[PDB]
RNA sequence: CGCCCGGCCGCUCAAAAGACCUGAACCCGGCCGGCGCCGGCCCGCCGGCCCCGUCUCGAAACACGGACCGAGGAGCCA
RNA sequence: GUGGGCCCCUCCUGGUAAGCAGGACGGGCGAGGCGGGACGAUCCGGACGCCGGGCCAGGGUGCGCCGCCGGGGCCGGAA
RNA sequence: GGCCCCGGGGGCGAAGGCGGCGCGCAGGCCCCGCCGGACCGGCCUCUGGUGCAGAUCUCGGCAGCAGUAGCGCUACUCCGC
RNA sequence: ACCCCCCCCUCCGGCCCCGCCGCCCGCGCCCCAGCCCCGUGCCCCCUGCCCGAGGCGGCCCCCGCCCGGGAGGACCACCC
């Protein structure tokens, strides 16, 4: 139920990178795009514009993809997949895929309790 | 947080304005008294034409939209201070609301304790041969209607304060007689070591 | 359509009309002018509008509505006397008071107008003829109307 | 203020953030200390605990004096949490005595992301 | 079924699904809260910020296209 | 892909001249963020991954508006 | 086209819809609550009518404007509910 | 000095006095000279850090229409 001690997690930017001018028009969605206009101020990166995406923001290779609880994620749908991905571990906790019924989450949960695996959606459907 | 009360007699208009504006932005309440006795360097006639060239600038299509030109000596001083303030922001409007300007010394300020700023007083600032004029005289030439009233009120006030000083003189000869309170002679001698 | 008022610990009387052949903007203002009245008052007030003794003030659809002397203390200067909207609202009010005074024997002396909701419905669609061979629309703007009565609001 | 209630102090003022005409650094505050007119007589108030009262909670915010600024007696200070703009022109307290506030006077980048190469223990 | 003079209440049904599956956006009505983007601080202050696409030596331009929203919409094949 | 360029410094040609037109070595904008020159595609510095600390170029240091004192003098445009 | 260790997930609730956390520099992905009421996929290999803000774009819906602009041929009135 | 500024004259946010009839807040007064500067070249420097009368200065609150005539008038408003 606990992972091994790790380095301190740093996020270099806390908010999301939002598409330029998506706040003016409903038809323009907030998903990121690269500015590519000849007169674009966002492309020229004048002061006071939104920040631009670049690989300098990437995360520390030892902590990238690590959830706040300290574990890395594994996504499973059956009891067979519970055992195969967790023979060797202590780096991963497990997650039940959303489509798994309430009848079979009891079988996965109790079985995974014996193996000594954390499940991250233990108390979804009562 | 007291109020700083400045007697504007003898002071240079622009050198006094710079001080008050910096104090206002530090969260201070300031009053200014005797605005008609402040000083503008230069010949009166040069100063006159300068203030009559400002009054010529108005919005051509409607003068109610235009720059307003105030004629009393207190309001001229207040408009000079606004030039040194970012008055169109919230931080700047809070500073204007902390300022007061008065022609003469009226009863709402008559018992306040006053101060001066000698680094902006004309007898220390201006060379002996430079001409200079009083703000009150400039105002009277551009339209101030109350030059004679301020003088009548100033005269009656000083006579009443001249009688007061005589009784205040005697009070000091009783207040200061108190060298008989030892519990203060224990205060003065410790302050002696550090001074 | 469904009711927009959802309260569940009050004894209320309800009535509605769906798709009413009356102006939407006129009828909204008539319902908002009687909100919070006791049901004795609103019945007199509505008869006075019919007889031009009182006005309906207009807070939302007022460009071109004239200012009149009869609107001195209301918050605005503009109002009208919508006779067809007052005919509709009066009959919807009587059903709600009947519905409440019969489901729980409460008198008209403790009933008040505590809710309303007017909504835009789908109109009749005719045409008009314009110059240079053109045709244009000539439509109606009808409404859905609902009204709730119950005990004094606090 | 039930823990700084009796503490005598030297007055100060928070005039603004550190800035140029183009940019503004909100993580450092500029502060005016009464009776300090020279860069040289800033040594006496150097490195001491200060505080400002946030007049929405009523609680204090604690900080320390770090560097001088200019030639004329201004200083730079860093507070436990960076200040809001509403607090400009307000009064700052420079305590004459010592107060153990633990680590509640130190800035948020130094408390976390301060890089002690350190770890998360998980009990 | 009942009650008032279309409404209410409620009946069939797993469900009104009631003129019909699901039922997004733009836009609107009622109750409740408040008075553009980025950054710092829990939060209304301070600082920065011209309208995109396009042809063009050069566009915020008094150069052109574009009220809004949805779905379709242009280097494939021999 | 491009084969409409333009500007600065020095050096020139036609023209009364021009923010006019045509040529030359080197540099720039084009296709170069940031600070400064109030304000400007090109001038003065400096050419750019995401942060924390330090030092400081160019320009400046009454108040707006971040930052100053001491000392010696003086007090648009042609004939 | 294949695999998914007694043979992948589903009325003990699929796809879609509306809000809310997390993960990724990002394109995007994953989970939870409510709605809905019958189907859906992760990894390897194969294939293409494969990704929109603009084209006086096409078709459909629809706002402000706005209760606004506007409603030749002389003429109707009293009583009968 | 036909120029310029003020009066007269037109509009006028705000304010004051008077009619009918409560709240709160602050605690500080010489004057005049600068080539007499009359013996200077200081004081203050704690607005809570332990301050919290009376007088002297501030602040708040306080006043209906419809209806019908008109010397008034698009509608309103205005005067009765
Ligand atoms: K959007
Ligand atoms: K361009
Ligand atoms: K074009
Ligand atoms: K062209
Ligand atoms: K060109
Ligand atoms: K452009
Ligand atoms: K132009
Ligand atoms: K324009
Ligand atoms: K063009
Ligand atoms: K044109
Ligand atoms: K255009
Ligand atoms: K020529
Ligand atoms: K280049
Ligand atoms: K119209
Ligand atoms: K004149
Ligand atoms: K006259
Ligand atoms: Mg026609
Ligand atoms: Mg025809
Ligand atoms: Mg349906
Ligand atoms: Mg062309
Ligand atoms: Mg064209
Ligand atoms: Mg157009
Ligand atoms: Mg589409
Ligand atoms: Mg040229
Ligand atoms: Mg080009
Ligand atoms: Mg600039
Ligand atoms: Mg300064
Ligand atoms: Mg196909
Ligand atoms: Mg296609
Ligand atoms: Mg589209």
């Amino acid at each position: 139920i606990h992972p091994l001690p790790h380095k301190i997690i740093i996020k270099k930017r806390k908010n999301k990178f939002i598409r330029f001018q998506s706040e003016r028009f409903v038809r323009v969605k907030p998903s990121w795009r690269k500015p590519r206009g000849i007169d674009s101020p966002m492309r020229h990166q004048y002061r006071g514009q939104r920040p631009m995406v670049s690989i300098g923001y990437g995360s520390d290779k030892e902590t990238r993809f690590m959830l706040p609880c300290g574990f890395f994620k594994h996504r499973i749908s059956t009891v067979h997949e519970l055992k195969t991905l967790f023979m060797n571990n202590k780096t991963h906790a497990a997650q039940i895929a959303h489509g798994v019924s309430a009848r079979s989450r009891k079988q996965i949960l109790e079985e995974a309790k014996k193996m000594g695996v954390r499940v991250l959606n233990a108390d979804a459907k009562l | 947080m007291s109020r700083i009360v400045i007697d504007c007699k003898g002071h240079i208009l622009g050198r006094l304005s710079a001080i008050v504006a910096k104090e206002l932005l530090h969260g201070h309440e300031v009053a200014l008294v005797r605005c008609e006795k402040a000083i503008i360097s230069g010949a009166f006639r040069d100063v006159k034409a300068h203030y009559l060239k400002k009054m010529h600038k108005r919005t051509n299509f409607n003068h109610l939209r235009g720059p307003f030109h105030f004629r009393a000596p207190a309001e001229i001083v207040r408009r000079t201070i606004r030039g040194m303030i970012p008055y169109k922001t919230v931080r700047g409007s809070d500073a204007m609301s902390r300022l007061r300007v008065y022609d003469g010394i009226p009863p709402c300020c008559a018992r306040y304790k006053r101060v001066v700023c000698p680094s902006a007083m004309a007898y220390l600032c201006l060379r002996p041969e430079r001409r200079r004029c009083e703000v009150g005289r400039v105002a009277h030439e551009i339209g101030w209607q109350h030059a004679a009233d301020v003088e009548r009120y100033e005269k009656r006030r000083l006579e009443e304060c001249d009688k007061w000083y005589q009784d205040k003189i005697q009070i000091d000869k009783k207040i200061a007689e108190a060298a008989e309170k030892d519990a203060e002679l224990q205060r003065i001698n410790a302050e002696l070591a550090k001074y | 359509v469904k009711y927009a008022f959802k309260s569940d610990n009050l004894l209320v009387g309800k009535s509605r009309r769906d798709g009413v052949k009356a102006s939407f903007k006129n009828t909204y203002s008539t319902c908002r002018a009687i909100k919070g009245m006791g049901v004795k008052r609103a019945f007199a007030y509505l008869d006075n509008v019919l007889n031009h003794k009182e006005i309906v003030p207009f807070f939302k659809f007022y460009k071109g509505v004239g200012r009149h002397s009869q609107a001195r203390g209301s918050g605005t200067d503009k109002g009208r006397w919508p006779e067809k909207s007052v005919v509709v609202v009066k009959d919807i009010l009587k059903q709600a008071v009947s519905n409440a005074k019969h489901a729980h024997k409460k008198e008209e002396d403790e009933l008040y107008v505590i809710s309303y909701c007017v909504n835009r419905a789908r109109g009749r669609r005719r045409r008009t003829f314009r110059a240079h061979g053109r045709i244009s629309k000539y439509e109606s703007q009808p409404c859905h109307v609902e009204l709730i009565v119950g005990p004094k609001p606090l | 203020m039930e823990e700084i209630k009796g503490k005598t102090f030297l007055p100060a003022i928070f005039v603004g953030y550190q800035r140029s005409r183009a940019k503004q650094r909100e993580n450092v505050a500029l502060v005016k200390v009464s009776g300090i007119y020279t860069r040289a007589e800033t040594d006496k108030v150097l490195g001491r605990l200060i505080a400002i009262i946030h007049s929405k909670s009523g609680k204090p915010i604690f900080g320390k004096i770090c560097r001088p600024h200019g030639n004329s007696g201004m200083v730079r200070a860093r507070f436990y949490t960076n200040l809001p703009g509403q607090l400009m022109g307000h009064k700052v307290r420079v305590f004459y005595d010592n107060i153990d506030v633990g680590d509640r006077a130190t800035p948020k980048y130094e408390r976390l992301y301060g890089n002690p190469n350190a770890t998360v223990t998980y009990e």
